[PDB]
């Protein structure tokens, strides 16, 4: 479960 | 890959397949990951589409494909779906979706999930506000109605599931994150609790009518560096199974440290290095035990956007007379990647 | 959403993430739609090719995920292939499909099947001609060849399924269908027969060697309103279960009636009134009882044709001492939809 | 179909709905094929990337949905993933993948794998190297490094899978196949051993612990002309059921023919005609035995490059006095193809 | 079960 | 399983 946080961002990308 | 755009509507189809071999020794029952295939590929699409000048909709699917199963009784062991969830955005006032998505907790922790195949040990699947779960509504704004540049926060409540196993059920809660990045460096915090379900409280680990979850997060991310580093601490959230006895719950506190460090070359070539561990205190008929410890050796060549290999070393620190039955064995991950 | 068009072949690849939530008092055992998370997403594809000036082809095919279950054991709890047929069609001369698609009863049942979440109450999956069923050879034709315009009909043959379960099998039947419409009115008629498997009948409801469906619609369907009527009967058809007991099978005779009534404002608001209600008759050791009765108050908010939102409240007039245990709580739907 | 191409990075995302029945006498238990709906769908991607003016980077997956299940507890009965693999190329030197993909016996076998519907009935799906499998990385050659036009070579390693079942398991192996084409002809030969796992061996038939396969071709494929030749021998690689003991296992030995004879009309019209013979030796308790034996009659149409049309009757062979319970009727395939 | 009758139609594609 | 081996040959084309 490795690699996923690498953009996790708070609010919706555009 | 954006695959349509018309009339305000983008669709983007992603997806990759990852050819993915674990080697450790024995059988691997005893290791960190085990041992043999380990292919899967994963399918989803990300929707987006502008109702107006400042009103935004979104919705988002993704799914798990495992490669490494037979096409017999045994095809379906392992896939799953990982996210599914809509919502809808407004101008600066924040951003509300529904759905199977990541809890808020997960804001911290992502810092520190960045290794080429392990990591984010903390980030269980179903476990309340530190990963992937059912059915949470999350408000989220950004840049805090755009007065403050680098000002984040988010609020999630979490509904129940009473699930057949204690270990994928939780209760209601609410949670919120707080996150701060000024050139490149990053401060976060996040914070969740939520009820427990008759049946998780019936369990023989674990004791308490509310479990809660904490995190805190710091990293550099500039000049092809990447340090982060993230402290959390749980109570009766962390999953746990006495082999010995074979008995499932959870840990009644845990004290969770990762540390990653990474760099990027110019060619493509990312060394990195990272330590992780996790520890549980107040187990019932042990008391303190270590879940996770291992240093971390990787690296990963990125072809370019779409192709990239790497190898992962775990150097597992468990001891091999775990009071737990935590593996105790090295494993090595090495990986061939499309995606799209 | 359409993807490729090139030679005269088009592919239409079309889904939709749905955020979705029922409210029921208590734990909703007892209610109509039940409680908790109820977000599932769907995915699908239409093709279709031209092959000369009259010949084309066509197919579809579409899948429904949920959302609302774990990674763990129970990832695949409800997860299906709704539709999967291919087909032809020439020129006026009239289409021909076969797999998996929708029962020719159906075409009269649709005319009732409009409301936001619930609804069609009757149109039951893997029912003979009702839903969904699997490897029904139909043959449709438009317009009676290009001489009557708003005439159609359509003829189907249901081959046996026999199944591991007694609900989800099925024999031989044909069955067919009449519409007519002119400036928005709408009257439909459709009928089924079909044969019954041993295991069928030797289920303890229901009694005799054929099946039996019929329905018939009438609506109107412009200047922003849709109303529309639906009435039909079954014969050893409708699948019962009395849950005192714990015995299942078919209702001998059942009667259905179904309204919709229905307004669409210009700014998208859609406001939706509904009646539904199917009683069933000669059921052994019942006698008479009703199987679906309420009443819907519900409105659905359309951003756009690529988004949407809709609450949907269920109030139930199902007896508390209703002599089968059929739900009889109320039950408000609350959903987020993006689609392309 | 090609729905993305940006930045040297193209991906063909392919699918098709086969509406498809199976035609015998009763229920089909005794039959090769069966009887009833056979409807099915594929979903997939093929992935390719341009990373410089040599390299090339690429994937691949592709999934079965079938259409002949019910939406209710039986809805996944049959869906498996076919195929999931990634790898790289260099001009002429080779390409490199791993993952589920194809056993190298699979480029002999393959040239008799040409019907509509049955056919190549060597190719078991988990056999080691003879059809679909997990976790195996194959270094493949074209032109040895461009020097010989037509002449190609491959190497393979099978990695260890020790599944649930005895059927689905396999050990550690190595396999090789080289062909020849020059002016429509075609010569190949291919070649596999492996270990079998404790699972394998404590199986009542079957015998040793090392498993066997291999197989050549012979092929002519110019002027609308396709006939092809198998001949291979396979030691306890064979899966086998006796029927009447209810006992599974491998053959310890058999002997496999298949010959392949088509002609394509200009219009579309492919009539087909095929024979296929595997027989067992060594067979514990029976001595030799058929294990497939029929002669094949078949046409299909196609409409154009998206849409065909088939029919396929198999005249069977096989003794209704088989000593192993092998089906010994005959059975007709009738499907109807939508793809893209 | 909602908003499936929508469309369908008793002939052509 | 007909109609699959077309093809392949050797290499990725
Ligand atoms: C359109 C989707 C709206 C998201 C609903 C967020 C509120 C979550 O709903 C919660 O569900 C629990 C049991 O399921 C109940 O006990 C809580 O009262 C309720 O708040
Ligand atoms: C190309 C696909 C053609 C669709 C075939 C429609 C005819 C259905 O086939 C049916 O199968 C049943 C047993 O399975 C039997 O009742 C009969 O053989 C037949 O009526
Ligand atoms: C990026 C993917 C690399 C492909 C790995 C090829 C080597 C196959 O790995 C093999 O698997 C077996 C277990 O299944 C082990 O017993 C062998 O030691 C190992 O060599």
């Amino acid at each position: 479960s490795g690699g996923d946080g690498r953009g996790h961002n708070t609010g919706a990308h555009s | 890959a954006e695959i349509y755009n018309k009339d305000g509507n983008k669709v983007d189809l992603y997806g990759k397949a990852v050819g993915l071999h674990y080697f450790s020794k024995g059988n691997g029952e005893n290791s960190y990951g085990g041992n043999g295939d380990m292919t899967y590929a994963r399918l989803g699409f990300k929707g987006e589409t502008q109702i107006n000048s400042d009103l935004t909709g979104y919705g988002q699917w993704e799914y798990n494909f495992q490669g490494n199963n037979s096409e017999g009784a045994d095809a379906q062991t392992g896939n799953k779906t990982r996210l599914a969830f809509a919502g809808l955005k407004y101008a600066d006032v924040g951003s509300f979706d529904y759905g199977r998505n990541y809890g808020v907790v997960y804001d911290a922790l992502g810092y520190t999930d960045m290794l080429p195949e392990f990591g984010g040990d903390t980030a269980y699947s179903d476990d309340f506000f530190v990963g992937r779960v059912g059915g949470v509504a999350t408000y989220r704004n950004s840049n805090f109605f755009g007065l403050v540049d680098g000002l984040n926060f988010a609020v999630q409540y979490l509904g129940k599931n009473e699930r057949d196993t204690a270990r994928r059920s939780n209760g209601d809660g609410v949670g919120g994150s707080i996150s701060y990045e000024y050139e490149g460096f990053g401060i976060v915090g996040a914070y969740g609790a939520a009820d427990r379900t008759n049946l998780q409280e019936a369990q023989p680990l674990g004791n308490g009518k509310k479990a809660e979850q904490w995190a805190t997060g710091l990293k550099y991310d500039a000049n092809n560096i990447y340090l982060a580093a993230n402290y959390g601490e749980t109570r009766n959230a962390t999953p746990i199974t006495n082999k010995f006895t074979n008995t499932s719950g959870f840990a009644n506190k845990t004290q969770d440290v990762l540390l990653v460090a990474q760099y990027q070359f110019d060619f493509g070539l990312r060394p990195s290095i990272a330590y992780t561990k996790s520890k549980a205190k107040d187990v019932e008929g042990i008391g303190d035990v270590d879940l996770v410890n291992y240093f971390e050796v990787g690296a990963t060549y990125y072809f370019n956007k779409n192709m990239s290999t790497y190898v992962d070393y775990i150097i597992n620190q468990i001891d091999s007379d775990n009071k737990l039955g935590v593996g105790s064995d090295d494993t090595v991950a090495v990986g061939i990647v499309y995606q799209f």
